[PDB]
């Protein structure tokens, strides 16, 4: 029980914990303490022995190896006594008195049964890693142990600890199914029949063009087979390249990758899970600690509790049509399918493919798919994924919540173990009784709606009764920020890079998002390669083949253009769409020409937020790791409310066949006897960033700059001088948009001035340098000899009653389709959008947007700034703008010039590295890195500020939330203090520096580093944190003239990566970090970073705001412009640095003193003159 | 001890520990000296004596358009049965004894009234049966076919400064919908029919009394015959769903419009220090009100107060102006060309939410039930004629952001203006431009005009009628229905719902003692009819969800092509997908106003705070007021929309509660919580085709609770700039099988549940978990 | 209990034969004991 | 206890630095808590 000097104070790097403020009667703190012990090597353990034979002979090792406790410290951090479980000979638990209220006197201390509590010898050499204390109870404190296993997790035997990817000369698509499927001749029955005439019903308007086609599902009587399912119909199967080209989990995982335990393993397993263990303690008397329930966190009661919709994640609610469409474009299907996702799989890798989806598919007859079958791949919650779950605690009343960590004990290089729900221990009958549950966060966050935010609006977040969107986190806590419960860190948001759908002959052309839609590249940005995508990622299989050849540029089913998209006339709309009118057993596939960019897909197809909860139609997928900031006020009453158990009923299933499914309703009345709906509204309001939307946030973006460095993205101080890489204000040509499209009702629509001039930015498309606003139809889209599309033919246009026959394309058009479009006017041609900014965000924080790569610095591959880069003729290919490949919302040569890929901007020597349009030849790319390795996991403490504020360490930046609890107008709500240390911003594994940020006495928030403890990687290709199995781009010459005018045309990638052996060793972090001059370290010191010296008035950016002279975007561009060099008044700075010597482990905080590893603790000068009467006088 | 209604006259009482009392049950009606025909309508406890109203279904009222006593009981057939509202007082056990008894006679009318009366013309009322297409009636005449005539097109552009349309770029804008067919309009001499037409574009008689009663009404008694063996292809049967809202029968007839408008206006109880004050229901509208003084003799007559002399605060000037120049034309020129407008009158009708007492201080809600002119000319002939002249309000695209500049916005002010407009590679039925503003740039100001020809001015009627729905105009086109389903959207890069200041307009607020005593005055004055001013009033566009209709599933500016197509755009088009026990899916319903004091302490020296909570279609709307003026909060910056008012959304859970079976709202002062009470044997019996109801047996609980930063919480909570919320949730009390009897509050953390399954009771207590309720088996006793 | 707002009581009667204060046996059924509590009976 | 008369007190001074009541830990060797007992310290 005495204090062992040889056991000192640390943190745990999962949670970040290193030690509790005691408030009230008893004041001080509770710190975590071990014994710093070396010469151990777990390599003495050997390896037929299963994970569980060996992990207790692990255990049982480390027992006799290692020494860890929970020391109390007094209110001038001076240490008092030990609790070490380990050490702890016959312990006792509290004796209760007739109402379950402990026994206890102020002096005497608490009175001991002499009885030891439950499960002892299982818990008694577990490690303590976080300590709550009861809110209104007095001496009620809780401990949350873990097993040492837990700790040693990444020093276990490689055979055993598993990556989820690859290790004679290198090819990133080796791994990769690439062949797209083609015509089954046998299957050309399956084709969908077009209709034989419109419905008349008081219409008029008529067209030549080809009759929409009929989608007819009837049930009839039949047990297993329906009457009609035309949804079921697939007229193509796989490739036969050298075998069926599909997903095929058996022959592409060998030595998969499954976890350490399975979910049923640590449940019956006590030892190896996760436990809470009630405790007393009131220093100043005798008996000062007694122990009370001992609670284990029971992975089966969080699983027990997912939606039902989750033991088929392979599927969705779009049933057959959806698994057709994605199997054969060799994408994952489902919601949440484990070749994207085999954390949280009991079997792993093993289930890595579409096969067995829980319902009948790919059947020798159609009109048998769709039914329900037998499955064995449910969402679980195995080892990695379970302890990523355990941290951050809350003591709410008589429950003890556990939102989960940042899931740095069990991440791997290529693994995203994330927080899926949180626990609840609820204590009853003064905590002598107490019952243990888990609710999924996808039913807690099922509420969301736009209202909630001040910032970016419809991001996807969206969900429905069968819960889709599974939304997982990287916590950094959950902390009482005044009167309001707050919960921070970063979230997994749903999938918008896979959200357009590929032409199902495009395949090998777009390597990019096949890799990304096949789970093999785990990138969560959407990346710009949009010539092969379908025109509606909805398009029945049975559709596909309607134009073959291409020639009548098939109206259900074509290539995605929005300048062949059709008018939204009355007559276009009469003739086209209200003239197929659906019924009950059937529904239409218009002819009407529906196209758009990034924007008009993800309106249409992405999860995006709308006023009402649960109104998702599509959910695409879930992104691969957090790509969102995330703080959310709960509702406390509501979670120690909520009942334990959650029911759910036949409205969260999916239907049992095509029949049922076809007249679903998004919203159905939830059963009399379940109660899954009154776990909604837990969410009261969030914030992802600041309160920024559109146009205006790219402004931002710009302003900040990048830790790897600290030069701004708008390369804005010093016609050939670098343009901005996210904003389109002075970039490009002014466009009058009253001349675009159909020319009417546009002058103060969109601008509330006189001149409706717009920014085109980079990349553009003109007729010529005289005529700028609106582009005629001249970028008209030819198909393959007999090429040209005609406006005018027959079948594009539009008869109404009266015989004036008027085509229903437009006129002019935006003059921009690049990356950066930003058309407030035409939602069909805006590529950049809010999902994008959202993750643009975080990972320029992080630092970590790649650039696409031509050439690499090598010799005889050199890219060279003069000559080879002109700011001035953006609209050619001299301005070196991809237009395929690259991060979509960006300019790509901006990028590389800020990261100093070129120029001076890294290293004093250019490193030559970059991107050329080629008007030459066959281009071909790769996108690669910037040579850091910051992860969206990288979370640290929740740090309360005040009563209005918090933040917490995000990579290389402390990020504060100043109008959040409170928002006040004109203040953009968030302040940045970046990282000095260039050692770490450069570190292969950074964040296992960092040790902890806590809130100073003076009142500003600090973070702890120890650049000692920098852990260098194991390791043609070598595994970091940020690295990424990018795939190759192959372009046609680019056009030296009206170069933008069409969308980029790609060629045949899957034999090019062999001539590109130069980019492809630039796939590796430390082969960046070499070329940029950041090789090696070429130093540091382990201090204190604190945070930039803020005032009430840091951030108002009210000026920059608003206005009509100017729109909002142009007015913020100037502000932030004339305050480069004063970037400090609007929050955005460099964090100032105390050194501290030897190594940094931890802090010991109480409410009078933060004391670095316990070190510094005094007698208190002013209570020194103050004393008791002794008793004797 | 708690106090549970047993019947429509019994009243028993229980102790904390949910047993009954004995010798408990009491008949009030027998107790208040009322025959048998009586039943209460409302009970409220005040000064710990319990209050109760009381109506009789016996009850008959004349309306004579000749006289000068034009409202009257029909004292000849035993109908002179007023309400009663009636204080009750223990005097130990339970024993009650009546203290004071005051009836609510019919109100008094003036000459000028009278004027408007005489032509005042009623939609039947709206039913838990009736349709999109009910409600829908063909479209009336474009602005260019009034002012200008047939064939007159092109011509527009050099004839609209004439007409004072100077630079009106809508000759194709509506003036309003046709009354020759569709739902009936009735007199208040007149009586409403018990059929509905299915689609009212089509079928049905309108404001057309003798057209219905000499062929239509035959042809409608022969497709939806009363019980079926009817074949219900053009009409529906709504006899049994009419009755279940209460309306008053003479066995299969309906009783006249002003018998129905009285036995409605008599529905709601709030008692103050010195005043009891009695307002109408949600289902029908009140165009009248009583303000009782506590301190009126034994038999004096108490008469209520006129709504079209309430002045209320819209919040704006401008948005007072919008409700009152769409009331009628003002300019008699003619004679007998009577409104509510010309008559210098304001909002005559409300569909009250309810109403309720804190603080001395009155509390009332509700949507504005439409009301605009219509023309009766009867012949050449006027180009109006038959129909009615209203019209979308709805701000233009081009309007200044921020809430003052979108209600203030003149666009659709003096008349009509919107329509459908195409927009870059999207459209909208909201006018793109207002002022100086055209696509070319400034072509001078754009004027609005009465739908009133100027030629036809003299030889035109232009009288009044008042709707069942929140809605002004029904023509079945594009701009109703963005209009009705809240998905007018800007354009601009911070979008803002763009709203309407005429169509599902929720009015609230709350009344001082003295403005109470106006408010009396008032109803006492005799000769000239007597204006009130309520100041702290405001009114907010609350429309229906967009997604409680199939075909909507967001509300942006951007709109697909799908969505400019009939099926989607008109009201016989719509289909609904709502779940809250209404067949429509266009106007808004709201009930259950509620306030109550929060138990949570306030910053020293400053007054407690209180709220009001009520239900509407979609969601849960907060009312916040300042404890310390007594008025509604409000803040300094105008761009933000008044805090005084919040709206959050329902879940599935919630939105699957039949809105039509309200029993009772509750609110516990300790827990500052409120209990939704709904019963379903509140269900009718039959549909409108006649079929057995068998949903009709059970019961649900939604609770609500306060959201957000509160006033006076401390040194910074001293003001607010974001309006406190609301939370709805379905509770957990549920059943389908037992029939309730009452909801007894035992405990912060109880609850007791009296019902029965089989004649006998049945007393189930639940486990109470701040607002969640879990039932205890163990509890049975 | 203040807090709980529980009284326990114990009935009590002066005997003619014997000057003594004896308890009500029959007071309760089950004893002179008896308890007086709101609804927190619920133990 | 009325009966033993016996005080059960802790030493509370007000923080300059932080504006809250903070225990005198130095008040006895032991800490900011002591007994007021009459000689009933057996």
């Amino acid at each position: 029980q005495a204090v062992d000097e040889t056991l000192t104070p640390w943190t745990w790097n999962n949670n970040n914990f290193s030690s509790l403020k005691i408030t009230g009667e008893n004041p001080g703190s509770f710190g975590l303490v071990r014994s710093q012990n070396d010469n151990l090597n777990i390599s003495s353990v050997t390896k037929s022995d299963d994970n569980l034979k060996y992990l207790n002979a692990v255990e049982k090792y480390l027992d006799g190896q290692q020494n860890f406790a929970i020391r109390r410290y007094d209110n001038n951090g001076r240490a008092l006594y030990d609790i070490n479980l380990a050490k702890m000979e016959n312990p006792s638990t509290v004796q209760r008195g007739l109402n379950g209220e402990p026994i206890f006197d102020p002096f005497k201390g608490f009175g001991l049964t002499g009885n030891a509590p439950t499960d002892w010898n299982e818990i008694k050499g577990k490690v303590p890693v976080e300590v709550v204390q009861s809110p209104h109870s007095p001496n009620l404190y809780f401990v949350l142990l873990v097993p040492k296993v837990a700790l040693e997790y990444h020093n276990l035997n490689n055979q055993v600890v598993k990556e989820s990817l690859e290790v004679s000369s290198f090819n990133p698509t080796q791994r990769l199914q690439k062949d797209s499927p083609v015509k089954d001749s046998s299957k050309q029955g399956e084709k969908l029949s077009e209709t034989t005439a419109s419905s008349m019903s008081s219409g008029m308007a008529t067209s030549t063009r080809a009759k929409a086609l009929k989608v007819e599902v009837e049930r009839g009587s039949q047990s297993d087979s329906l009457l009609k399912n035309d949804f079921a119909k697939k007229p193509l199967k796989h490739k036969n390249s050298s075998g069926e080209v599909k997903l095929e989990a058996e022959k592409e995982f060998t030595e998969a990758w499954k976890p350490l335990l399975t979910t049923d393993q640590i449940a019956r397993e006590k030892g190896m899970g996760a436990t809470v263990v009630s405790f007393y303690d009131a220093p100043y008397s005798e008996n000062h600690t007694a122990f009370g329930l001992v609670d284990h966190i029971d992975p089966k009661k969080m699983v027990e509790n997912y939606p039902p919709s989750w033991k088929t994640p392979k599927w969705n609610h779009h049933g057959i049509w959806d698994y057709n469409a994605r199997n054969l474009l060799l994408q994952t299907t489902g919601f949440f399918n484990p070749r994207r996702h085999p954390e949280w799989f009991d079997e792993g890798q093993a289930k890595a493919d579409n096969t067995s989806p829980g319902f009948k598919v790919g059947d020798t007859d159609h009109k048998k798919d769709g039914f329900k079958k037998n499955s064995s791949s449910p969402i679980a919650l195995p080892f990695e994924a379970y302890f990523a779950n355990i941290g951050n605690m809350v003591a709410i009343g008589n429950s003890v919540f556990i939102f989960g960590g940042n899931g740095h004990a069990t991440k791997m290089f290529t693994t995203n173990p994330l927080s899926i729900g949180v626990f609840r221990i609820k204590y009853t009958d003064n905590f002598s009784k107490s019952s243990v549950t888990g609710w999924p966060y996808a039913v807690l966050f099922g509420g969301l709606i736009n209202p909630q935010t001040n910032g970016l609006k419809d991001l996807p977040l969206g969900t429905n009764r069968w819960f889709e969107y599974v939304p997982r986190m990287a916590v950094s806590g959950v902390k009482w920020v005044g009167n309001q419960l707050v919960l921070a860190g970063t979230l997994t948001m749903g999938d918008t890079a896979t959200v357009p759908r590929l032409k199902y002959d495009q395949l090998e052309k777009h390597l990019n998002l096949v890799a990304q839609g096949q789970g093999l590249l785990r990138e969560d940005l959407q990346i710009f390669t949009p010539y092969g995508w379908a025109n509606r990622p909805d398009i029945p299989v049975g559709a596909w083949l309607q134009d073959e050849m291409g020639s009548k540029f098939g109206p259900h089913y074509f290539l995605n253009n929005p300048d062949i998209q059709d008018n939204v006339n009355n007559d276009t709309v009469e003739a086209l769409i209200s003239s197929y009118k659906n019924t009950d057993k059937l529904k239409h596939v218009y002819p009407y020409r529906y196209s758009g960019l990034y924007a008009w897909q993800l309106f249409n197809w992405s999860n995006k937020l709308t006023n009402t909860p649960l109104s998702a139609n599509f959910v695409n997928e879930n992104s691969y790791a957090p790509n969102s900031l995330f703080a959310a006020i709960l509702n406390e009453d509501l979670l120690t409310g909520l009942s334990d158990k959650i029911f759910y009923g036949k409205e969260n299933e999916f239907a049992e066949n095509e029949a049922d499914r076809f007249n679903q309703l998004l919203s159905l009345n939830p059963n009399p006897n379940t109660n899954w709906a009154r776990y909604l509204n837990v969410v009261q309001r969030f914030t992802t960033g600041p309160n920024l939307d559109s146009s205006t946030f790219d402004q931002f973006l710009d302003f900040l700059p990048w830790i790897g460095n600290g030069k701004p993205f708008s390369n804005s101080p010093s016609s050939s001088t670098p343009l901005p890489t996210f904003s389109n204000i002075n970039v490009g040509v002014k466009s009058m948009i009253t001349q675009h499209l159909n020319k009417e009702n546009t002058r103060w629509v969109f601008i509330p001035n006189f001149s409706p001039d717009i920014w085109t930015g980079a990349g553009y498309r003109v007729q010529s340098a005289n005529q700028k606003n609106g582009i005629p139809f001249e970028q008209v889209k030819p198909s393959n000899n007999s090429t040209p599309f005609d406006p005018n033919s027959d079948d594009n246009k539009v008869t109404p009653s009266g015989g004036s026959s008027k085509p229903t394309t437009y006129p002019a058009l935006p003059n921009s389709i690049s990356p950066t479009s930003d058309w407030i006017n035409a939602l069909t041609f805006t590529n950049k959008n809010n999902p994008q900014r959202n993750q643009l965000l975080l990972r320029s924080l992080l630092g970590t947007i790649p650039v696409l790569i031509n050439k690499s610095g090598d010799s005889n591959d050199q890219f060279n700034k003069d000559s080879e880069q002109k700011w001035d003729k953006t609209e050619t290919n001299e301005g070196n703008l991809p237009g395929f490949g690259e991060v979509n919302g960006l300019y790509n040569a901006a990028l590389l010039h800020t990261y100093g890929f070129f120029g001076t901007n890294t290293n004093s020597t250019d490193p030559k590295i970059g991107f050329k349009a080629d008007s030459s030849s066959s281009s071909s790319s790769t996108l690669v890195g910037s040579g850091l390795n910051w992860t969206s996991q990288d979370v640290g403490n929740l740090v309360v500020i005040n009563d209005t504020s918090f933040g917490f360490q995000l990579g290389g930046w402390f990020i504060t939330f100043t109008d959040f609890i409170r928002p006040r107008t004109g203040y953009l709500g968030i302040t940045l203090s970046s990282l000095q240390d260039q050692t770490i911003i450069w570190a292969d594994q950074p964040w296992t520096s960092f040790k902890g940020s806590y809130l100073d006495s003076d009142g500003t928030p600090k973070s702890l580093w120890d650049p000692t403890a920098l852990k260098s990687l194991p390791n043609n290709p070598t595994l970091s944190p940020s690295f990424q199995l990018y795939q190759p781009n192959k372009v046609k010459a680019y056009q030296t003239t009206n170069t933008y005018n069409k969308l980029i045309e790609p060629v045949d990638a899957t034999s090019a990566a062999t001539n590109m052996t130069s980019l492809l060793k630039l796939l590796t972090t430390k082969n960046i970090k070499a070329k940029l001059g950041k090789g090696t370290a070429s130093n540091n010191g382990g201090g204190v970073s604190q945070t930039i010296n803020t005032i009430t008035t840091t951030g108002n950016i009210s000026e920059g705001l608003k206005e009509e002279t100017s729109i909002q975007a142009e007015t913020l561009k100037k502000f932030f412009d004339s305050k480069q060099n004063n970037k400090s008044e609007i929050g955005i700075g460099d964090s100032t640095f105390t050194k501290m010597d030897g190594k940094l482990t931890g802090v010991v905080s109480t409410p009078l003193v933060n004391l670095i590893n316990g070190q510094g603790a005094t007698s208190d000068s002013d209570t020194e003159k103050i004393s008791f009467k002794p008793g004797n006088q | 001890t708690f106090l549970v209604k047993e019947d429509s006259k019994n009243v028993t009482a229980y102790t904390p520990f949910a047993t009954p009392i004995t010798d408990s049950k009491s008949d009030l009606v027998s107790l208040a000296q009322l025959d048998s025909s009586y039943q209460i309508a409302d009970q409220t406890i005040h000064n710990t004596n319990l209050f109760v109203l009381f109506k009789s279904r016996d009850v008959k009222v004349k309306y004579e358009s000749s006289g000068s006593n034009n409202i009257s009981f029909d004292s000849t057939s035993q109908g002179e049965k007023p309400s009663y509202v009636v204080e009750f007082t223990n005097s130990t056990g339970i024993k009650w004894t009546m203290v004071k008894k005051y009836q609510l006679d019919v109100p008094n009318v003036s000459s000028d009234m009278n004027q408007v009366l005489k032509n005042l013309i009623l939609e039947q009322p709206l039913t838990k049966y009736t349709l999109n297409s009910s409600l829908a009636k063909e479209k009336g005449k474009t602005q260019r076919e009034v002012h200008l005539g047939s064939g007159q097109a092109n011509q527009w552009t050099s004839q609209r400064n004439q007409h004072d349309l100077n630079n009106n770029p809508s000759p194709n804008a509506s003036t309003g919908f046709k009354l020759t067919t569709g739902n009936a309009y009735r007199k208040l001499s007149e009586s409403w029919p018990i059929y509905e037409p299915i689609d009212g574009t089509k079928q049905g008689k309108g404001k057309d009394s003798s057209g219905w009663s000499s062929t239509e009404e035959n042809e409608a008694k022969n497709d939806a015959p009363s019980v079926s063996s009817g074949t219900f292809n053009k009409y529906l049967n709504t006899k049994q769903a009419l009755e279940s809202i209460g309306i008053l029968f003479d066995d299969q007839t309906p009783r006249n419009v002003i018998t129905q408008l009285y036995y409605a206006s008599t529905s709601k109880l709030a008692v103050t220090n010195n005043h009891i004050v009695v307002m109408g229901n949600s289902f029908l509208p009140s165009m009248w009100y009583w303000v009782v003084e506590r301190s009126a003799q034994e038999n004096a007559s108490n008469k209520p107060t006129w709504f079209a002399n309430t002045n209320l605060d819209w919040g704006e000037d401008k948005q007072k102006q919008f409700v009152e120049n769409q009331l009628g034309y003002k300019e008699t020129t003619s004679t007998n060309s009577h409104n509510f407008h010309s008559k210098s009158f304001t909002q005559p009708a409300y569909l009250i939410s309810g109403i309720d007492s804190v603080n001395d201080q009155i509390i009332f809600s509700g949507f504005k039930a439409g009301s605009v002119g219509y023309d009766s000319s009867s012949s050449s002939s006027s180009s109006t004629k038959d129909q009615a002249l209203a019209w979308s309000t709805t701000t233009s695209l081009d309007s200044k952001t921020g809430y003052k500049d979108l209600v203030t916005n003149d666009t659709g002010l003096n008349g009509p203006i919107n329509g459908s407009f195409s927009i870059q590679d999207t459209f909208s039925f909201v006018v793109p431009y207002s002022g100086n503003h055209t696509n070319n740039g400034t072509t001078g100001p754009i004027k609005t005009a009465y739908p009133v020809k100027k030629d036809q001015k003299s030889t035109v009627k232009i009288n009044s009628l008042i709707n069942a729905t929140p809605l002004n105009s029904y023509g079945d086109e594009g701009i109703g229905v963005f209009d009705a389903l809240g998905l007018n959207y800007n354009f601009k890069s911070n979008q803002e719902r763009l709203p309407s200041r005429t169509d599902q307009i929720f009015v609230y607020g709350i009344v001082s003692p003295n403005e109470l005593r106006s408010a009396k005055s008032s109803a006492d004055s005799t000769g000239s009819d007597t204006k009130v001013n309520w100041s702290n009033t405001q009114s907010r566009y609350l429309p229906v969800p967009y997604n409680y209709s199939e075909g909507i599933i967001d509300a942006d500016g951007f709109k697909r092509p799908e969505n400019r197509g009939a099926s989607v755009t008109t009201f016989s088009g719509l289909k609904s997908i709502a779940p809250d026990g209404f067949a429509n899916s266009i106007a808004n319903f709201s009930v259950g106003l509620k306030a109550g004091i929060d138990p949570n302490p306030v910053m020293s020296g400053k007054k407690a705070n209180y709220g009001a909570v009520v239900l509407t279609r979609g969601g849960v709307v907060r009312l916040n007021f300042n404890p310390g003026n007594d008025s509604l909060l409000s803040t300094t910056d105008n761009n933000i929309a008044p805090i005084s008012f919040s709206f959050t959304p329902f879940t599935a859970a919630e939105s699957a509660v039949d809105l039509t079976t309200f029993k009772e709202v509750t609110y516990n002062q300790e827990s500052g919580l409120w209990s939704y009470i709904f019963d379903s044997s509140l269900k009718p019996s039959h549909d409108g085709k006649q079929t057995p109801v068998t949903d009709n047996m059970g019961f649900s609980v939604i609770t609500v609770s306060r959201t957000g930063i509160e006033l006076n919480q401390d040194q910074a909570t001293t003001t607010l700039d974001v309006a406190p919320s609301a939370l709805a949730v379905q509770s957990g009390i549920q059943s389908t099988t037992q029939t309730l009897t009452g909801v007894l509050p035992l405990s912060e953390e109880f609850s007791a549940v009296i019902a029965k399954d089989s004649d006998q009771n049945k007393i189930d207590i639940y486990k109470n978990n701040n607002g969640l309720f879990e039932i205890d088996t163990q509890l049975s006793n | 209990s203040v807090e709980n707002q529980t009284l326990g009581v114990r009935l009590e009667f002066k005997d003619p034969q014997t000057q003594q204060f004896i308890p009500v046996l029959n007071a309760s059924s089950t004893g002179p004991q008896t308890v007086f509590q709101p609804f927190n009976q619920w133990a």
